[PDB]
RNA sequence: AUUCAUAAUAACUUUUCGAAUCGCAUGGCCUUGUGCUGGCGAUGGUUCAUUCAAAUUUCUGCCCUAUCAACUUUCGAUGGUAGGAUAGUGGCCUACCAUGGUUUCAACGGGUAACGGGGAAUAAGGGUUCGAUUCCGGAGAGGGAGCCUGAGAAACGGCUACCA
RNA sequence: GAAACUGCGAAUGGCUCAUUAAAUCAGUUAUCGUUUAUUUGAUAGUUCCUUACAUGGUAUAACUGUGGUAAUUCUAGA
RNA sequence: UGUACAACGGGGUAUUGUAAGCAGUAGAGUAGCCUUGUUGUUACGAUCUGCUGAGAUUAAGCCUUUGUUGUCUGAUUUGU
RNA sequence: GAAUGUUACCGCAAUAGUAAUUGAACUUAGUACGAGAGGAACAGUUCAUUCGGAUAAUUGGUUUUUGCGGCUGUCUGAUCAGGCAUUGCCGCGAAGCUACCAUCCGCUGGAUUAUGGCUGAACGCCUCUAAGUCAGAAUCCAUGCUAGAACGCGGUGAUUUC
RNA sequence: GCAGUCAAGCGUUCAUAGCGACAUUGCUUUUUGAUUCUUCGAUGUCGGCUCUUCCUAUCAUACCGAAGCAGAAUUCGGUAA
RNA sequence: GUGAACAGCCUCUAGUUGAUAGAAUAAUGUAGAUAAGGGAAGUCGGCAAAAUAGAUCCGUAACUUCGGGAUAAGGAUUGGCUCUAAGGGUCGAACGAUCAACUU
């Protein structure tokens, strides 16, 4: 079963007691009292009338239990590998210090490096398979 | 109802039935975001904590955190936010939408363990998934290996098998905001044709001025 | 024709743009570090002009009707000032102020089996009649209103509401 | 080279004549009263101030996987 | 003479809807008086705010009560 | 309510009164029956109707709770707090009372009627009938319900000292 | 006003399922007359409202018998106020 | 005093406080009130009762003996408080001094 709330007041709504209006619109209304029914029939402001819940919470009345206490965290979490890299595959790369990947850089580094050279006269070496090229 | 169960760190996820009844009545007038505990939902589940994180109705609806309320209202949605897709640019829908607050009603109840327990659920904390994707920027792969900008990156990025027929083709991302020759080329041919353009504007700007000067006179 | 272009000083600013952008090439230098410098392209970007447009706007021109003679001015009707709003002029809106504005040279009102025009039929001349319709302009997407995106919409083979 | 992201278009067309009698519209002016994607033509040495310039930072779609609804160019959460 | 009865008092419950009082750089404003102003003050001012879900009422046919104070042999009538 | 010793408690039950009515839906079943068109019922289920007896958790009504608030006019020098306007007026208003405007409850047998039958003579057959007997109604008598004879009754307790 | 008896006739056939001429025997007293016993030293005169109770010549409802009752509907009847 | 007012309501002066009294608070009355939803279905008939109501602004039909009909009909406003503006008397360019009112 399921308690309802005052659409004026703020009240709980326990089963039975209270009225249910509906509105033409189909919107629809529960009061817990004909007091509060009554207030929304003549019209009434549940932001003005005191006693109400929305009045109180508009006025800032009651309150405190949010500044007396915070609450927070409880997160952390761990990884996990992807598809083309194992684990250990990936605890392997992430290990080396600096001192393997300096070396590593050289040895490839100055390999194309040698390419380069060979590369540059290159153009110039099918610049002499092909000049003016005649007979 | 049917639980959704969602393990973060393994990645693993899995459906659960529970029927039990006043079992399920600890989700209830729970919102979005909180937490629960482990052994009033299950015996398995003892010693853990959940946290709530959306849900369908048995109309299918999803669940919208933030609206508070039990019941769905049918909300004006727009992009960037939840439970709509806008189909066209500007477009807003008018549309249904489940409240945050848990109620009998759900069909599926979406939660994501936040810390685990006494025992272990099979095919949950059994298992552990891959990450089908790697790092495919200059500064990711980086910072992921712990890195530095000299490090360069290449022979560090993944590699993954695809065989074709009989053998394989391996392949690779393109590793977008590398640092290339061309790249510093280009930087070259524009902080240079800055000031190109900027002598030869003053330039002009006085060789015309020798123009004004003998002109006029009349 | 200007309080125009453009320039000057004192400040102002949830400080706009001032290229962390791609493709083809691979050249030239020298202490040779993969240093330094370089080619035509593509996309951008600030203001200005241009173009494609848009918005308003001057003058003059509509059919039947007096068994429609007074009309506008509550609550904008006409004007003045200030402001606000707009992309901007303007009663476009607001505040204050004045009492203006149209009319027998036909207002105002009613009808239209009325979208306007280029044109069409008739073929002495002068005319009578017609134009939903190939072009131009206008309006609309069941009726109304509201709006998001956008350079451009009060859009409907867009959204939101109401009515049907 | 599918998808999806970013981009641009979707305000053109095509239709219809219901409104509309100084309204639209025509011919003719106005913007020294404004807006303008685009297109074409030009326009930029100046950015920190008292520690990346061999180029900062995260965020996400497609995707994979667990899902709900009788049902839609619905969507949740990992 | 009691684990009694009664009157008050107290707690609950309940209705109303925020008491008097004191205070406020809250109040449209108008008028004074002076050192004519970073707050320049003085008077009048519905109303607002704070203490205040406060104050008032609550068995008279509500519930309850370790408190206080009080009371507990008057009249008549009856015999197979 | 006098009196049948007094007083008190628990009971009996003569006699009288008596009470529940009716409808629909689902289902049976698109079945039976019919060429078709059509089109039932018993059993089962859910409700309803008129009636009756209570009852007030709830909802509503009622308000001298003159309980709290609010407003007009006048009066008490002002304040505070009040008086008067035959309850001044308005809003809410417990409690009590109350409503098919609210909720609950409304029994079980025996015996018969018409009628249909058994056995069966009269009348060697036949026949529900003459003797005998089976079944059978919103009926009767009870059960149940109300009162309890103030000249109906049972059990029981205690029965006088200024 | 209500109902008997005879049964020519009706009902395709067929008196009597349902009806029924000519006649004829009755009941009833919510009709109207006939009468003038009671009341003219006074019995309040229409209708309605309200409420109770009785009648049965049954409109419904319970249980039945009959049909020119296939079903469905209807009609006639019995015990029934 | 409130108000248009010798209204109704409260009051000063003045006069009264006189109309058998005590206890209760059944039914039925007499008089005074209020009712959910429906809204004249009640009844000979809306009998009774209820609704309307002051004032300001607005708007106000047929018919007509042109005088009416008319408060027709239909609408809006209404407290409190703090301010503004306009409406005067007398006295010796339009002033000066000076006294006073309430109303819009
Ligand atoms: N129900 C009246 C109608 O009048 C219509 O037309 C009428 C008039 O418009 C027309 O002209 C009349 C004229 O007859 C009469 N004797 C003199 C009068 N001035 C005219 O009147 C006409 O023209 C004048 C200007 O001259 C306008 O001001 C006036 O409004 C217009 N009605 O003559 C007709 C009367 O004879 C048609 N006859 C017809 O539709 C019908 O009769
Ligand atoms: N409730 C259903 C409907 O109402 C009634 O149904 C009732 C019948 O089914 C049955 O009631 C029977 C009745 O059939 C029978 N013919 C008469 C009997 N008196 C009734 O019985 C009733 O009264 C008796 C005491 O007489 C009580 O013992 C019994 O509990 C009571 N239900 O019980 C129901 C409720 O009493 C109508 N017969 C009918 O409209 C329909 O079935
Ligand atoms: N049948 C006994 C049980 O009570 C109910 O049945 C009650 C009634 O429905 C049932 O009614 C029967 C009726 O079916 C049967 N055919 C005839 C019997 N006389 C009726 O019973 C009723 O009849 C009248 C009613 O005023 C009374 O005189 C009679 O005493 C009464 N029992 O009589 C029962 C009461 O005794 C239900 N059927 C059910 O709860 C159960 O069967
Ligand atoms: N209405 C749905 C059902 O149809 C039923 O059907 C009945 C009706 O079709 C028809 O009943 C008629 C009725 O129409 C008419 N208005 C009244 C007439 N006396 C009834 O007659 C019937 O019922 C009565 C009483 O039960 C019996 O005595 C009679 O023999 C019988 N033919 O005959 C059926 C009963 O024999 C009932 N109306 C109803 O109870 C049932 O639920
Ligand atoms: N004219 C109104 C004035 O104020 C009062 O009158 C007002 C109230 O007394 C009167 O109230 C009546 C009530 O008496 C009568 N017996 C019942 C009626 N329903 C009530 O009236 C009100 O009822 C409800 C709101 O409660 C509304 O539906 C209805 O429209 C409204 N008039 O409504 C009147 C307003 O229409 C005084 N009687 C008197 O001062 C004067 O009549
Ligand atoms: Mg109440
Ligand atoms: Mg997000
Ligand atoms: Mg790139
Ligand atoms: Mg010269
Ligand atoms: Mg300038
Ligand atoms: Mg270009
Ligand atoms: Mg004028
Ligand atoms: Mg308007
Ligand atoms: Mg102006
Ligand atoms: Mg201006
Ligand atoms: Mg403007
Ligand atoms: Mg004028
Ligand atoms: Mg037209
Ligand atoms: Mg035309
Ligand atoms: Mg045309
Ligand atoms: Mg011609
Ligand atoms: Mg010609
Ligand atoms: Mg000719
Ligand atoms: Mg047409
Ligand atoms: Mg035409
Ligand atoms: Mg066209
Ligand atoms: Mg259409
Ligand atoms: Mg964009
Ligand atoms: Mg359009
Ligand atoms: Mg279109
Ligand atoms: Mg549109
Ligand atoms: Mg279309
Ligand atoms: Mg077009
Ligand atoms: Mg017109
Ligand atoms: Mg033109
Ligand atoms: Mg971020
Ligand atoms: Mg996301
Ligand atoms: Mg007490
Ligand atoms: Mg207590
Ligand atoms: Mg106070
Ligand atoms: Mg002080
Ligand atoms: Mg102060
Ligand atoms: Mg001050
Ligand atoms: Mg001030
Ligand atoms: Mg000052
Ligand atoms: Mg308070
Ligand atoms: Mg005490
Ligand atoms: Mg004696
Ligand atoms: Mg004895
Ligand atoms: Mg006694
Ligand atoms: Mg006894
Ligand atoms: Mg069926
Ligand atoms: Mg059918
Ligand atoms: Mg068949
Ligand atoms: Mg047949
Ligand atoms: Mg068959
Ligand atoms: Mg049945
Ligand atoms: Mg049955
Ligand atoms: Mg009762
Ligand atoms: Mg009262
Ligand atoms: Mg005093
Ligand atoms: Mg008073
Ligand atoms: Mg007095
Ligand atoms: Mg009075
Ligand atoms: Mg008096
Ligand atoms: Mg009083
Ligand atoms: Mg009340
Ligand atoms: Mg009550
Ligand atoms: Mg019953
Ligand atoms: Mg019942
Ligand atoms: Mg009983
Ligand atoms: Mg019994
Ligand atoms: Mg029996
Ligand atoms: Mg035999
Ligand atoms: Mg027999
Ligand atoms: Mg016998
Ligand atoms: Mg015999
Ligand atoms: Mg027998
Ligand atoms: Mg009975
Ligand atoms: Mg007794
Ligand atoms: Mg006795
Ligand atoms: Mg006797
Ligand atoms: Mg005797
Ligand atoms: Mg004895
Ligand atoms: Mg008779
Ligand atoms: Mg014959
Ligand atoms: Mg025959
Ligand atoms: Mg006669
Ligand atoms: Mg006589
Ligand atoms: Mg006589
Ligand atoms: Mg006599
Ligand atoms: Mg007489
Ligand atoms: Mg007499
Ligand atoms: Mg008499
Ligand atoms: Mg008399
Ligand atoms: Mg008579
Ligand atoms: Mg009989
Ligand atoms: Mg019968
Ligand atoms: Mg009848
Ligand atoms: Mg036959
Ligand atoms: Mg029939
Ligand atoms: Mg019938
Ligand atoms: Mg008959
Ligand atoms: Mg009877
Ligand atoms: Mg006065
Ligand atoms: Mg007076
Ligand atoms: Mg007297
Ligand atoms: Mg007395
Ligand atoms: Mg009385
Ligand atoms: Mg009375
Ligand atoms: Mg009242
Ligand atoms: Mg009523
Ligand atoms: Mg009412
Ligand atoms: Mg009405
Ligand atoms: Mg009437
Ligand atoms: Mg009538
Ligand atoms: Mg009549
Ligand atoms: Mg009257
Ligand atoms: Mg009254
Ligand atoms: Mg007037
Ligand atoms: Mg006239
Ligand atoms: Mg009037
Ligand atoms: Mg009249
Ligand atoms: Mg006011
Ligand atoms: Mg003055």
């Amino acid at each position: 079963m399921k308690v309802e709330i005052d659409s004026f007041s703020g009240a709980k709504i326990y089963p039975g007691r209270g009225t249910l209006f509906v509105r033409g619109d189909s919107k629809i209304f529960r009061f817990q009292n004909s007091k509060s029914a009554s207030l929304f029939k003549q019209r009434k402001n549940p932001r003005r009338i005191a006693w109400t819940v929305l009045f109180r919470k508009h006025h800032k009345k009651g309150i405190t239990e949010e500044v007396a206490k915070k609450r927070s965290r409880k997160t952390v979490k761990a990884q996990r590998p992807i598809t083309g890299a194992s684990l250990d595959l990936i605890k392997e790369r992430r290990s080396l210090k600096p001192e393997v990947r300096k070396a590593n850089r050289e040895e490839k580094l100055k390999a194309n490096k040698e390419k380069k050279k060979a590369e540059k006269a290159a153009r110039k070496a099918e610049k002499a398979k092909s000049a003016g090229t005649q007979s | 109802m049917k639980l959704n169960i969602s393990y973060p760190v393994n990645g693993s996820q899995k459906t659960f039935e529970i029927d039990d009844e006043h079992r399920i009545r600890v989700f209830f007038d729970k919102r979005i975001g909180q937490e629960v505990d482990g052994e009033a939902v299950g015996d398995e589940f003892k010693g853990y904590v959940f946290k709530i994180s959306g849900g369908n109705d048995k109309q299918g609806f999803p669940m919208k955190q933030g609206v508070l309320l039990p019941t769905r209202i049918k909300l004006l949605l727009t992009k960037n936010v939840s439970c709509y897709r806008p189909r066209r640019d500007g477009e807003r829908k008018r549309k249904s939408v489940r409240g945050a607050i848990v109620g009998p009603d759900l069909a599926v109840l979406a939660l994501v363990i936040v810390k685990k327990g006494e025992q272990e659920l099979e095919g949950l904390t059994d298992t552990t998934v891959p990450k089908r994707l790697g790092p495919k920027r200059a500064n990711n792969i980086r910072k992921f290996f712990g890195l530095s900008k000299e490090d360069d990156v290449r022979d560090f990025v993944i590699r993954r098998e695809v065989t074709k027929g009989e053998k394989t083709y391996t392949k690779a991302p393109k590793i977008q905001r590398l640092v290339t020759p061309q790249r510093l080329q280009r930087k070259r041919h524009q902080r240079a044709l800055k000031v190109r353009n900027a002598q030869a504007q003053r330039e002009a700007a006085a060789e015309y001025a020798q123009l004004l000067a003998k002109r006029l006179s009349e």
